[PDB]
């Protein structure tokens, strides 16, 4: 799981600080610098798809302008009043990094889990038997009453 | 063998004539006759006339028999001369091994064996049991070469280039027979050398710690760790001697049975040095210098700095990048310039083979793209520049960011992942044929059966490929 | 469905198979980086510039006994190594 | 000239490593040839391989008569090419007339034996008395005349081999007719040079070798496995 | 027969992989031989073994 959350993470970073730097310039909320570089990337683990990148499915009725209120800022734009961003180098990003953590990271962890399942299992019953210890001991140490009742003893 | 000795030894006037007695039973395999009834009574040992002999054994594959003069003496030393090796080497070398010798020159060249080449190519127009060795083995002879390797000095050198060599010699592939026999033998030397080391480990560790450094005053040209890297031997140093002498080294002055949270935390807190929680078993400026001078600490302090420096890439690309450069990005600049000073110096201590690992080229490129992108972000007063100079800073970003991977393969726990993840690409390559395959065929075919006459490109390649694409990731084409 | 869940199974028997040379595999990429780090005598990463200059200053300006006794060492075990061969 | 098979390569390099680890003295003939070569060799290598821990003496008891290159000082010498071997810590070397002289120094290393073997040194387990054996693997009229030169006195200890020249000729027997009929069987290329007026001192040298049994013993053929020389001494 | 060990052993694999490369010697690297494909008149050259 740490291994998963390391390799996760770094990717997820590369990816969410290349995204809002290609796409908008000098946000100065940090709340909308988390949203964007950590927590969106996050949800591409489940299947998302990371959005504003596309220009023909951007709306600017979801931008700001400058941070006044609670939506994010606009990709900044043309002297054209059009976006910047190429689509060349931000559609095949979100296709790699989307490639990267839902399939390849995901199906790895699995491979890693099954591996280790098949390991543990011969000695599992033996470290289970021999955590059984310590709950007898600690049930037949203490001569007690029934639970709610305890308080009286 | 013994009816042709019953008539040569009673014929009572070559009873003085042991030579040829010794020459009748070298031509035949007659080892134990030889040795019971010739050198038995130590009655005529003359200890310098048995050379003829000795070169007959040799160029006949008589092993024992060369066994058996060693054991009643001759120096080999004494023995060779370069008229002995040009002989060897001239007449008595094949021509098929030359020809595969040539053959692993062209297509497979290395190190030792441009070494071996050159000195094949000496002898065929000053260590003398180490040639004649590298003869023995390279003709697949595989019991002189054991005879002869028992008298060695530098002997696990000696068994690790000859493990190189035939593990270099097999990979030609025409005459797989001999391929195979190589493959033998270097599997052979290189569990020879192993079990030697382990146990010149087993009785003394500095003095085997002594054996693992040393040159030989150009054996080949290199050292015994060294010989047993280029073999990709790795199991030569799997072996918990040469991982306790590695472990010993990198941990350095600080002994290695004191814990690391201890380490990580006297580097945190600097003046903390002089205090008795860590343990420099293996005056207070002493301990300082202990301390700072170790490859773990110095290491770590260079995984902090480097965390730092991408803090300080991602706050100037995303927060605070002018049409002028602030305070900021000249910081950034000059650390930069220390990661390139940095480079540039492990590129001229090592050469051309820099650019032979991965890691070093995408290393360069990072540092180019970095100086391509001040490049474009100089030019102010170009709206389209400066954002060039900005794209070129994030794509940059994510190759630095990706860097940090390598960097973290130096640990217990997710060391052998990490390597481990190099060796699924082949089956992502399978995926990705098939998938490709697949793709390609029903976005074309609902393409054709929808629409007509598509003229434009970018609107052909978002409804042939991207689309079945997405569809990967559960999308469902609309 | 049936494409991934492939690729599943593909790296799941890649990991069942490499994973006892994975170690070995790892320990022998340590001694590169336990080479690079011990081959220079180095400061701290963001002083080494420093010592830059100083390896600069550089270029301003400008048989053994032992090993035979540890190379005769080494004979003894080698002789009492292959005893053993011989013994086994 | 000297013919060592491996058995007697192991059975040697045991004696010395008993030698050192008992702390031990051995007394040879100190030349460069032969037995005394790989004495010497296994003596440096068990030196070689440890450096410390009784570093153990081997003396060697020379002629001079024989000795090649002769250097008299107070100062070291340097002998380079009898010769004498490099890896003996001591060497003595005895005196006398003209060259052509061996078996002069047996006088003195007899002495010597006898003094040590009436040596009186109480922190031990023979009961004091420095125990002292005294082992023949070869052949030839010196080790048929230091074995009755031991025997002869008390508290020799001899032991003898199983292969050899005068070593089988003693391990096979255990009068005058058997000890002919032996001796022209295990070594006839040498009696055609002897004459019979020594051959009769001979059978009298070994009469009084078998006077006592019981101060010698063997080691045999089916005696060849390992700790064989610790049973023996 | 379906007899899939004959042919799995390296001398009928050896067989066959000199039938497949044909002409060209089997130890020269795959590389070398599309690079020639794609420039035809680099046929002349001494790239490719013919052994
Ligand atoms: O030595 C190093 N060089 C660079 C580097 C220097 C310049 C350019 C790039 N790059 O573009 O990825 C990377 C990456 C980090 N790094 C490092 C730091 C701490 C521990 C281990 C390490 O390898
Ligand atoms: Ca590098």
């Amino acid at each position: 799981v740490f291994f998963f959350l390391f390799l996760f993470a770094v990717w997820m970073v590369a990816f969410g600080v290349a995204r809002q730097g290609i796409l908008r310039q000098n946000e100065q909320r940090w709340r909308w610098i988390f949203r964007s570089v950590i927590y969106e990337p996050y949800l591409a683990m489940f299947g998302q798809v990371p959005s504003d990148v596309d220009s023909t499915t951007y709306d600017f009725s979801h931008c700001t302008f400058s941070g006044n209120e609670s939506k994010p800022l606009c990709v900044e734009l043309d002297e054209h009043n059009l976006p910047r961003f190429p689509e060349w180098i931000t559609i095949p990003l979100v296709c790699i990094y989307m490639l990267s953590t839902n399939i390849l990271l995901v199906n790895l962890l699995v491979a890693m889990f099954g591996y280790t399942v098949g390991i543990v299992q011969e000695n599992n019953d033996q470290v289970w038997k021999f955590q059984r210890y310590f709950l007898v001991q600690e049930y037949c140490n203490r001569l007690n009453i029934p639970f709610p009742f305890v308080v009286f003893a | 063998s013994y009816a042709l000795y019953k008539a040569f030894s009673t014929n009572e006037q070559d009873k003085d004539n042991w030579n040829g007695q010794l020459k009748l039973l070298l031509e035949w395999n007659q080892l134990d006759l030889a040795s019971d009834e010739i050198f038995t009574n130590d009655r005529r040992w003359e200890s310098a006339d048995l050379q003829e002999v000795m070169f007959t054994a040799l160029i006949k594959d008589r092993p024992k028999f060369v066994r058996l003069f060693l054991e009643n003496g001759l120096n080999l030393q004494k023995f060779l001369t370069n008229e002995v090796l040009t002989e060897l080497f001239s007449t008595h070398f094949s021509t098929l091994v030359y020809r595969n010798l040539q053959i692993a020159k062209n297509s497979y060249n290395d190190a030792l064996l441009t070494f071996v080449w050159k000195l094949v190519a000496n002898f065929r127009r000053r260590h003398p049991l180490q040639a004649l060795f590298i003869w023995a083995i390279l003709q697949n002879k595989k019991e002189l070469s054991k005879v002869i390797w028992e008298q060695t000095k530098g002997c696990t050198l000696a068994a690790l280039g000859a493990s190189k060599l035939l593990k270099t010699l097999a990979k030609v592939k025409n005459d797989i027979n001999a391929a195979g026999e190589s493959e033998e033998l270097a599997n052979e030397y290189e569990t020879r050398a192993v079990e030697l080391f382990t146990e010149c480990y087993s009785n003394d560790e500095d003095l085997a710690e002594q054996l693992l450094v040393y040159s030989c005053e150009a054996w080949g040209g290199s050292n015994c760790l060294e010989l047993a890297v280029e073999a990709t031997d790795q199991h030569f140093i799997a072996q918990p001697g040469v991982q306790n002498f590695l472990s010993k080294q990198w941990y350095g002055e600080i002994s290695r049975d004191t814990k690391n949270w201890k380490i990580i935390l006297c580097l945190f807190i600097i003046p903390l040095v002089g205090c008795g929680l860590v343990s420099f078993r293996k005056k207070l400026l002493w301990y300082y210098v202990a301390f700072f001078t170790s490859p773990f600490v110095v290491f770590s302090w260079n995984v902090v700095f480097y965390i730092a420096f991408l803090l300080l890439f991602a706050y100037v690309l995303l927060m605070d990048f002018h049409s002028v450069p602030h305070t900021p990005e000249l910081i950034l600049y000059a650390l930069v310039f220390v990661l390139f000073c940095d480079e540039v110096r492990q590129w001229y201590m090592n050469g051309v083979n820099y650019f032979t690992d991965l890691w070093n080229v995408m290393d360069t490129l990072g540092l180019f793209y970095f100086i391509a992108g001040i490049v474009f972000r100089l030019h102010s007063s170009n709206k389209s520049s400066l954002y060039s100079g900005r794209v070129i800073f994030c794509l940059d970003y994510i190759i630095f960011t990706l860097r940090l991977i390598h960097i973290f393969t130096v640990s217990r726990n997710l060391g052998p992942k990490i390597i481990m993840l190099q060796r699924m690409l082949i089956d992502v390559f399978f995926f990705l044929f098939l998938f490709a395959v697949w793709m390609v065929a029903f976005g074309v075919a609902r393409q054709g059966i929808l629409r007509q006459n598509e003229q434009r490109w970018r609107w052909i390649f978002r409804s042939v490929i991207y689309e079945p694409y997405l569809a990967m990731f559960g999308q469902v084409p609309s | 469905i049936l494409l991934v869940n492939l690729l599943v199974a593909m790296f799941g028997y890649t990991v069942g198979i490499v994973q006892e040379n994975n170690d070995q595999v790892w320990k022998f990429q340590r001694y590169f980086l336990v080479q690079e780090y011990c081959n220079r005598l180095n400061i701290p990463f963001p002083f080494v510039v420093f010592a830059y200059f100083y390896m600069v200053v550089k270029k301003c300006f400008k048989f053994r006994n032992e090993d035979n006794e540890t190379l005769a060492w080494e004979g003894v075990m080698k002789e009492n190594y292959l005893v053993k061969i011989n013994t086994k | 000239n000297f013919a060592l098979k491996p058995r007697m390569r192991k059975i040697f390099s045991r004696l010395i490593y008993i030698a050192q680890s008992k702390g031990a003295w051995i007394l040879t003939g100190g030349t460069h040839y032969g037995l005394m070569k790989y004495i010497g060799e296994v003596v440096r290598d068990n030196t070689i391989s440890r450096n410390s821990e009784e570093n153990i003496v081997a003396i060697g008891i020379a002629a001079w008569g024989m000795v090649s290159n002769r250097d008299t000082l107070i100062d070291e010498g340097h002998f380079s090419a009898y010769i004498l071997d490099n890896n003996h810590t001591h060497l003595l070397l005895v005196d006398n007339g003209c060259h052509g002289h061996p078996t002069v120094e047996a006088k003195l290393r007899n002495q010597l034996e006898k003094y040590i073997s009436e040596r009186t040194s109480q922190d031990s387990n023979y009961g004091g008395k420095i125990p002292i054996v005294c082992f023949a693997q070869g052949g030839g009229r010196e080790t048929l005349k230091a074995i009755n030169t031991s025997v002869k006195s008390k508290i020799p200890c001899v032991v003898v081999e199983g292969s050899g020249q005068i070593a089988d000729v003693i391990a096979s027997l255990v009068t005058s007719s058997m000890v002919k009929e032996k001796l022209v069987r295990f070594l006839p290329r040498t009696v055609s040079r002897l004459p019979e007026e020594e051959i009769e001192s001979w059978i009298k040298w070994l009469k009084e070798i078998l006077e006592s049994s019981h101060l010698l013993t063997v080691i045999k053929m089916e005696e060849a496995g390992d700790e064989i020389v610790s049973n023996a001494i």
